[PDB]
């Protein structure tokens, strides 16, 4: 799972582009 | 003129550029002629 995670990649929020968090951490 | 206030959610006006926000200390130096500093999203986020 770590070897897989490591491969995948506020300024936005200047205009109301908020990002709600997930539920399942 | 007025004063220079920092670190509070204030209004500012530098070189005609208008905007509001928190004026935290900066940690990057520019070229000595440049006045602005901008991100990939093309939004002002730095100023001399």
């Amino acid at each position: 799972e770590d070897l897989l995670f490591n491969k995948v990649t506020c300024a936005q929020k200047f205009n109301g582009l908020t990002v709600l968090p997930p539920l399942l951490t | 003129s007025t004063n220079l206030v920092k670190n509070k959610c204030v209004n500012f006006n530098f070189n005609g550029l208008t905007g509001t926000g928190v004026l935290t200390e900066s940690n990057k130096k520019f070229l000595p002629f440049q006045q602005f500093g901008r991100d990939i999203a093309d939004t002002t986020d730095a100023v001399r």
